[PDB]
RNA sequence: CAAACGUGCUACAAUGGCCAAUACAAACAGUCGCCAGCUUGUAAAAGUGAGCAAAUCUGUAAAGUUGGUCUCAGUUCGGAUUGAGGGCUGCAAUUCGUCCUCAUGAAGUCGGAAUCACUAGUAAUCGCGAAUCAGCUAUGUCGCGGUGAAUACGUUCUCG
RNA sequence: GGUACACGAAAAACCUUACCUAGACUUGACAUCCUUGGCAAAAUUAUGGAAACAUAAUGGAGGUUAACCGAGUGACAGGU
């Protein structure tokens, strides 16, 4: 049957919000919600070869702060800090010149056990006509060797260009979905294939959170 | 399948007459969940019973209700279809319950005026074993002796 | 010695609770490190809004989940502040989520 | 015919009553939340991602 | 024996006066100001 | 229904045409789409072509039709007989 | 030596103050006669069941303050409030009340309406054909 | 719109209709808003006009209690439909907004074959609030409280 | 059918609107890429107008083109 979104079911209990701001009124509350969505999608869609895992937004009456964690920030930084000013001008055009931007590119630790870049690597393999079984086996074993818990990958679509759509599941370990205390990271991606659309879903388990609290604690940023 | 009888809401204390049955019949004539209206109806009807029969209403009410109590109950069992009514002895709690439901149902159909006089007329008509609740009890009683044969087989 | 601000009524409200408790603790600690008599960090009723939205895209209005957004609120009124407190009040840095309603 | 409907809503009309509210991410017209300017089915994906601060699931 | 006329005519006169009065007082709003989110009075 | 202070309502394009058309003796059908303008005493004697949705149906106003709406004296839909489904 | 009780029922608080007296209890609810405040029914007595089965001759003056609920909830609240004040005067007395469960919260509150339902657990009329 | 079905509302009534006085909630919402009070109006409402960015100000609680009247009738039941006069929103109310006032007073007196929901603060029922919304016969939807029942012997039958 | 029928639609007078009848438009009301300039779009008042739209007006924030305002221009935009 249908299941509730794993990330959305754990928000406000064990997971903090990706955007943290309080608006003045309901008219400026709509702009500040669409603006971060355009901004967030920009980082992920283009500038993808960087494996950006998550972008958080923090806004006050007039000051915009962006915190972008990546595995390879060299592509953002560019040649002698080139690409970075460009993205800054891009961001300024999106929100407006009247505000203050405060980019804070932060390098990420333990990049693998993040469901965003793993899904991105999966999506890249499928678009590159790489066989799904072979592509999947390498990603699962490398993630598992990194020293994490079970990973759940759902790859539904017109598998291998077929005319009848299927779905392939692959569990490897204990995935307690009914538990709220687990640190489960969820992400979804659209693999654009020449024969249609492929849906990839990645559930990753990063241990048990035995410290109560709405996070306020670094996530997959700490090193081994 | 249930094979379990969880606590049956047990309450009895009565104030005006200390007769649990008064509280039961109040709840029976209750409609739309208005306790005050039904209690006024019963107490005004009880007040009406003082002015006619010149005796204690509780004694008259028990004498009516004890008279309405049925003895046999004809239930339903299968036999190639339909049911050859099998007579069974009803417990005392249900026995009183069936009596109270019947008194109210025949009271709310009389040609009389406000249910005060209506239920009062109905109850007084049942204290002399000649009324509408009696006939129903008579009817259910008369039907059971005729269908005495199938009493041995129940299920 | 001076006051320059009598009856400074600071009001706090935020979508989150724990951040709000942490911030009031920091505010009280700073304001008691200076010479101000805090009346007390009392809690006010939390205004909760709930929006009901149909899960399904096309049909089945019956299946509808629900969401909530709580506006936790606190009050704290300072009697006399003076520059000794006011100047130290400038370096507090309140985490974004928390909202201030200083009414002077 | 959606994008053009979206563009016309952005442009101001000649009468006040000619102005309606559409969703700002997609172009859905019906079931739009004025508190957020977002229709009911765009509000779900953003709420399930944490973009809106403080909107958690309800248990009552 | 007026046969309608007089009463509805007065209403028409009011409407024509309204139509000929029409002044482009186009506006959109009412109460104004008192719209902010405050700060630490200078942070 | 409609308030008093407000009064009646004509689009004033019909009103300007009617004043011009009342002065001109040789009146011809007036093609108006404003079925919403109420008939005012000066319209009397003229003929209009109200847009029913498809065509312009001609209405000759009289000293009696004054007060209602110009579209009320024309139809929009038509139904005159069903057909046995079976 | 006064006694204080805090009852509750159906979202209705109660502050009952028990004061020793010997000139008739003179029960009082919100500075008003209870026979004018509550319906003229056993509910007016419903509050006195624990003040009856034990005793009321001790003429305890009752000072009731209830803010919330209807009248049955308030009566239950003052009953619970009254019993909790009685649990400070005479231990044997306060016990003989439990012999009837009159010192326990009823735990009965109105349920929340659920979506798709005409009430807490109800459901639209079902049509099969 | 000759018709048929589904889901709800209103009823066929003195457990009630009408009139007068009057007691007791919770939750939510509010600055193009909530709108107190005052003046006018048979009323919908208009004008004046504070107060409230809100545990502060505003959004009349109704059932319930008492008193009066109606005396079982197609009625002081029931409100449909229709005519006229008004109020509000809006450029704009005929197609096709709703409210008030007056006028009229269809059917219907417990509903065939057959069916639905339900195991306590629950049925039944009485109000209150919010969403989308300039306005809207939403009687819809999502919520909140007031009163508050009956029954479960048993699995032989019935559906899964 | 259960699992459609106070369902999508948490508000169809205009708008919504995707439908019909008409009056108008064609790298288009919206977008990028390219050669090329910016010394505007608005809003509003006139006349003709059912209104689209035309002919005339205050020629407009700004910032020298930032954004947009355009020309030229074919790939194309667009489809509820
Ligand atoms: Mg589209
Ligand atoms: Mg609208
Ligand atoms: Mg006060
Ligand atoms: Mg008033
Ligand atoms: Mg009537
Ligand atoms: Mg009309
Ligand atoms: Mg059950
Ligand atoms: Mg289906
Ligand atoms: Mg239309
Ligand atoms: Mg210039
Ligand atoms: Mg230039
Ligand atoms: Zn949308």
């Amino acid at each position: 049957g249908q299941k509730v979104n794993s990330n959305g079911l754990r928000f406000g209990i064990n997971k903090n919000w990706i955007s943290r701001w309080t608006a003045n009124s309901h008219a400026q509350t709509a702009k500040w919600l669409i603006e971060d969505e355009k901004i967030r999608n920009l980082f992920f869609v283009n500038y993808r070869n960087a494996q950006v895992s998550n972008v958080e937004i923090e806004r006050t009456q007039a000051t915009v702060d962006v915190f972008v964690y990546a595995a390879q920030p060299a592509f953002l930084i560019g040649s002698e800090n080139k690409n970075i000013q460009k993205i800054t001008k891009q961001i300024k055009q999106i929100i407006g010149r009247t505000t203050n931007l405060d980019l804070t590119i932060n390098e990420i630790g333990s990049p693998m056990l993040s469901a965003r870049i793993i899904a991105r690597d999966l999506a890249n393999a499928i678009e590159a006509r790489v066989p799904l079984r072979t592509a999947m086996r390498q990603s699962l074993i490398k993630v598992l060797k990194a020293g994490a818990n079970g990973i759940k990958v759902l790859v539904s679509g017109r598998l291998n260009g077929a005319e009848i759509a299927r779905d392939k599941m692959y569990i490897e370990g204990n995935m307690p979905l009914s538990t709220l205390r687990a640190d489960i990271d969820y992400a979804l991606e659209k693999a654009q294939t020449t024969y249609g659309v492929i849906g990839v879903k990645v559930w990753i388990n990063r241990g048990m959170i035995y410290t109560k609290g709405l996070n306020r604690t670094p996530a997959h940023i700490l090193h081994p | 399948m249930r094979k379990n009888r969880a606590p049956k809401r047990t309450v009895l204390p009565d104030p005006v007459f200390n007769n649990t049955l008064v509280t039961r019949i109040i709840n029976v004539i209750m409609e739309d969940g208005k306790k005050g209206l039904a209690q006024r109806i019963l107490y005004g009807a009880f007040d009406l019973i003082e002015q006619r029969t010149k005796e204690k209403p509780l004694t008259v009410f028990e004498r009516a209700v004890g008279n309405v109590m049925p003895r046999l109950e004809l239930r339903v069992r299968r036999i190639a279809g339909s049911n050859y009514q099998v007579p069974t002895e009803v417990p005392q709690d249900r026995k009183i319950a069936l009596a109270l439901r019947w008194i109210a149902m025949f009271a709310r159909k009389r040609h009389e005026k406000t249910m005060l006089e209506k239920i009062a007329n109905e109850i007084i008509d049942a204290s002399n074993n000649t009324g509408a609740a009696i006939k129903k009890k008579d009817d259910t009683h008369k039907m059971a002796e005729a269908n005495k044969a199938f009493a041995h087989m129940r299920w | 010695n001076a006051v320059k601000y009598p009856e400074l009524k600071i009001k706090l409200e935020s979508y989150d609770s724990t951040l709000l408790d942490l911030t009031t603790k920091k505010i009280v600690e700073v304001v008691k490190g200076v010479d101000v008599k805090i009346k007390g960090p009392l809690p006010l009723p939390t205004k909760k809004e709930v929006i009901t939205i149909i899960r399904s895209p096309h049909v089945d209005k019956a299946s509808r989940e629900q969401f909530e957004k709580n506006r936790h609120k606190r009050l704290m009124i300072l009697v006399d502040v003076n520059q000794g407190a006011i100047d130290s009040l400038k370096r507090i840095k309140i985490p974004v989520g928390v909202t201030l309603r200083f009414s002077k | 015919a959606k994008k053009s409907l979206k563009v016309k809503q952005t442009r101001i009309p000649k009468f006040a009553v000619r102005a309606y509210t559409r969703c700002q991410r997609c172009g859905r017209a019906r079931a739009v939340l004025s508190h957020f300017g977002v229709c009911r089915l765009c509000f779900r994906e953003l709420a399930y991602a944490g973009a809106i601060p403080g909107v958690k699931k309800a248990s009552w | 024996v007026h046969g309608r006329a007089e009463k509805l005519s007065g209403k028409f006169n009011a409407g024509k006066a309204f139509l000929e009065n029409k002044t482009p007082k186009k506006a959109k709003g009412k109460t104004e100001e008192y719209t902010k989110h405050r700060s630490l009075n200078e942070l | 229904s409609r308030s008093a202070k407000k009064g009646a309502f004509v689009d004033a394009h019909l009103l300007k045409k009617v004043i011009d058309m009342n002065k001109q003796e040789k009146k011809r059908p007036i093609k108006t789409w404003s079925r919403r303008s109420t008939i005012f005493p000066e319209f009397v004697g003229n003929t209009f072509a109200v847009h029913n949705g498809k065509t312009f149906i001609n209405v000759y106003v009289t000293d009696d039709m004054v007060g209602h709406k110009l579209g009320e004296f024309s139809p929009t839909r038509n139904f005159k007989q069903h057909t046995a489904n079976r | 030596q006064s006694y204080y009780g805090l009852g509750r029922r159906k979202s209705s608080s109660a502050k009952v103050y028990l004061t020793p007296t010997q000139d008739k209890g003179k029960i009082t609810v919100n500075r008003r006669d209870p026979s004018e405040y509550f319906p003229n029914k056993l509910v007016i007595q419903d509050m006195e069941q624990p003040l009856d089965l034990t005793d009321l001759k001790k003429n305890f003056d009752i000072n009731v303050v209830v803010k919330g609920g209807g009248f049955t909830g308030q009566a239950g609240a003052i009953r619970l409030g009254i019993v909790r004040a009685l649990l400070q005067f005479n231990p044997e007395l306060k016990k003989i009340l439990k012999s009837k469960k009159l010192t326990t919260r009823d735990k009965r509150v109105k349920e929340r309406k659920k979506f798709g339902l005409y009430g807490a657990r109800r459901a639209p009329q079902f049509t099969k054909r």
